[PDB]
């Protein structure tokens, strides 16, 4: 079996905002690394572009 | 006096398709003699606005089956040029079971279609006309090409097309056995060398069509009448049929009739008069009639109770819960298996789905299996309502209107012939237990 | 019922990428004429006709024919494979010299299309998917051919034969076997889409050029 000696190997905490997480870690005395939230960028979609008269976007199949 | 009430007796002086039977020469010399290619230059010189107005005044509705008003639809390409060429596509697929009007127009009056292409392209500002014809219509396509050749030689199309100053080309592209390619967007895709799979709308073809250019898709019958409407006027064309149901119409009467045929008739003719006059009535008498599909397989069937008093136009048949469709009357007498006919239509639709979208691709095959079990009686009554709901899920949830045409005949059969289904199930249970 | 034809390709000694296929020079002239119709930069639009042209020279479409069309039009071969498997008029297997297609849809079935199908089967000794051992005939059933008024009807190598009874289709088969070609059209003294007797309309002479023209034109 898989053995461990780490008592915190399973602990996961959930926070509303990064500030709450940072405050919790600071008051508990843990060194922390924060990563900014990554969101998908807004993309311009257009169905008609699939059938461009002169553009490269035209689909070869559908 | 205006507002006629008894439509359905018009003489040959008011029929557009005078060579419907092909008795007369189908060649250009014959076309000209009948009244074709007359004052084309004058019509072209009147301009697109004048041409568009004539279509609008006539009230002409699309003869391909949907009945969308033709003038408004054609006016969608009246925009100024944006650098892209403009095209007119003629829908000559004619895949609807029970329908043979476009075949006759193509084989026996091709110059009417060529002139209609020229006038429609002038109205839309189009550059050339692509005529997408059924692949199985080899001889019809060859006659069409001969007609286009003799029109090119006589200077009726091509460069300047007339003493007009307008350049117009007419191309014939043949399909390869696909009923779905009758749909306008699927037709456009098949012209561009792809599978005949319909597009989503928007965009509409007037914005992004064939080769990505503004396009207008029109039914063969819709285009052929275009020059006769221009010459005689929209007011004359309108003087036939009820309000919002103007003009004449080709009807294909087939099935259990004494003389199956095709005939031009006024729009709002009653169904009974049309069947008993031109088709020779139902074999076994009018009281032998069981059901009628008034507009090709895509329309729900109606029983004899409705058939005796319904008019053959868009709004009248909509009020009868069926629809005019392609004006392809299929008659079934009291001697046929009404469930088997609908099952065969559902099998046709299962074999004709393109498979692109989920509701059609899965549910039409599902409905085919259910209907094949219904024919034998394998099912239970609780499935009939179930089948109804399956159709409802399919209808209005698909890209293409083939799903509607698959779900409507089943709804018609269930709406009007449920007791036959239930007694078939009871019989199968009785001799099987 | 189910289609029966497979939509995968497995190489065979008679159908592999090295099966000999090439267009005739006349077919190359026809290909150039077909290509010219479409707008420049949209050459693919010729996949549908040119593929058909290949089948009109070879009889069917071997995988090498699809590869040749794809290379000639500079289209990826999978696009030509899609086109070939989508459309039902393309023959991805060899067929007989005469391809009999009988319509069995509802308007055509209501006028006793099964009688025609059984007559063909008993005349040829083959079923609705098979090819005669002489490799002359192949019988299949098809959906609506657009000749419903003339039902029951049959389509043979671009010729419609309509208003058929068992005897007419049997004698058409006899005429096709003995090395003759039969005249297409109705087989009941109709030769049109007209009513079978009487000609209810279009009896009067057609009007002349300009008869109904409106004022100011
Ligand atoms: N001739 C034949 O053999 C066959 C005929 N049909 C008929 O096709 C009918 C349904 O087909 P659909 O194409 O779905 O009709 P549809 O309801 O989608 O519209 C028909 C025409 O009006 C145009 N249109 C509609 N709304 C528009 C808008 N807001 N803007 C611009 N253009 C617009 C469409 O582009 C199309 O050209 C059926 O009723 C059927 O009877 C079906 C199969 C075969
Ligand atoms: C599955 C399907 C098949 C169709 N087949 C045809 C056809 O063969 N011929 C035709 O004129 N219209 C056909 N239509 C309807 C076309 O959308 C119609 O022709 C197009 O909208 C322009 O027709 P119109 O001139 O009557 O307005 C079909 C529609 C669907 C959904
Ligand atoms: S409804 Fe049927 S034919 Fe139309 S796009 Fe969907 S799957 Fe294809
Ligand atoms: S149903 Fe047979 S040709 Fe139409």
């Amino acid at each position: 079996w898989s053995s461990t000696a780490d008592p915190l190997s399973n602990l996961v905490l959930t926070f509303s905002t990064k500030e709450d997480a940072v405050a919790f870690a600071e008051k508990n005395g843990w060194s922390f690394d924060v990563e900014e939230r990554k969101v998908p960028k807004p993309k311009s979609k257009s169905y008609g572009a699939n059938f461009s008269w002169n553009k490269r976007t035209r689909v070869s199949t559908k | 006096a205006p507002k006629k009430t008894s439509f359905g007796s018009l003489k040959d002086e008011d029929r557009i398709f005078t060579n419907l039977y092909g008795r007369h020469d189908w060649r250009l010399k014959g076309a000209q003699s009948r009244g074709d290619w007359y004052k084309t230059k004058e019509i072209l010189l009147k301009g697109p606005d004048w041409i568009l107005g004539e279509v609008k005044t006539s009230g002409l509705r699309g003869r391909g089956g949907a009945g969308f008003p033709t003038g408004l639809k054609w006016s969608f390409m009246n925009k100024p040029s944006d650098g892209r060429p403009k095209y007119l596509v003629v829908n000559a697929d004619e895949g609807e079971p029970g329908t043979c009007k476009d075949r006759e127009i193509i084989r026996h009056d091709p110059h009417k279609l060529v002139e209609g292409c020229l006038v429609g392209g002038r109205a839309m500002g189009a550059r050339a006309a692509y005529i997408y014809i059924r692949g199985e219509f080899y001889n019809e396509a060859s006659n069409l090409q001969v007609a286009i050749r003799e029109a090119y030689e006589a200077g009726l199309i091509g460069k300047n097309a007339c003493g007009s100053g307008y350049d117009f080309d007419v191309f014939v592209v043949r399909g390869a056995g696909a009923y779905i390619c009758g749909e306008e967007t699927a037709l456009i895709e098949s012209i561009e060398g792809k599978q005949g799979k319909p597009r989503l709308k928007p965009p509409f073809p007037a914005d992004v069509g064939v080769f990505g250019c503004p396009t207008t898709v029109a039914n063969v019958e819709t285009v052929a009448v275009s020059p006769t409407i221009c010459r005689r006027g929209g007011a004359w064309f309108a003087s036939f049929g009820r309000e919002r149901n103007s003009g004449t119409k080709l009807f294909n009467i087939s099935g259990h009739v004494n003389h199956p045929c095709t005939v031009e008739e006024e729009m709002s003719v009653p169904l009974k008069e049309l069947i008993e006059k031109h088709a020779g009535g139902v074999i076994g008498g009018w009281d032998n009639l069981l059901a009628v599909i008034p507009g090709g397989s895509s329309t729900p069937l109606i029983p004899k109770s409705v058939c005796e008093t319904v008019l053959m136009d868009f709004d009248a048949l909509v009020q009868a819960q069926t629809g005019l469709g392609t004006a392809a009357v299929i008659v079934m007498d009291r001697s046929t298996d009404i469930v088997k006919a609908i099952a065969r239509l559902i099998e046709f639709y299962k074999h004709e789905s393109c498979g692109q979208c989920t509701p059609c691709r899965e549910g039409v095959d599902w409905m085919n299996k259910v209907m094949a079990r219904f024919v034998k009686g394998d099912a239970r009554p609780a499935e009939i309502d179930s089948l109804w709901e399956i159709s409802k899920q399919i209808e209005g949830h698909t890209i293409c209107a083939l799903g509607d045409g698959a779900a409507w005949p089943v709804q018609g059969l269930i709406r009007h012939f449920r007791p036959e289904l239930e007694e078939r199930m009871q019989q199968f249970a009785l001799q099987h237990q | 019922g189910a289609g029966g034809a497979l939509f995968v390709h497995r190489d065979t000694p008679e159908n592999n990428p090295d099966t000999p296929f090439d267009f005739t020079p006349e077919n190359y002239k026809r290909i150039e004429a077909i290509v010219k119709n479409y707008p420049e930069g949209h050459k693919a639009a010729a996949v549908l006709p040119v593929l058909d042209l290949a089948q009109r020279q070879n009889g069917w479409l071997p995988i090498s024919a699809m590869n040749k069309v794809a290379e000639i039009l500079q289209v990826p071969p999978m696009r030509v494979y899609e086109v070939a498997t989508f459309y039902t008029m393309y023959n991805r297997k060899p067929v007989g010299k005469y391809h009999i297609q009988v319509c069995t849809t509802t308007p055509c079935m209501l006028r006793n299309s099964d009688s025609i199908l059984e007559a063909i089967q008993k005349k040829l000794g083959i079923k609705v998917g098979e090819t005669t051992p002489d490799k002359l005939f192949t019988l299949i059933e098809v959906e609506c051919l657009g000749a419903c008024v003339n039902a029951p009807m049959v389509q043979i190598n671009d010729n419609y034969y309509e208003d058929l009874t068992p005897k007419d289709i049997e004698e058409i088969i006899d005429e096709l076997k003995a090395g003759k070609i039969p005249k297409p059209g109705p087989r009941s003294g109709r030769f049109s889409c007209e009513p079978a007797g009487g000609l209810t309309s279009l009896t009067e002479p057609p009007k002349g050029p300009g008869f109904g023209v409106q004022a100011g034109l």
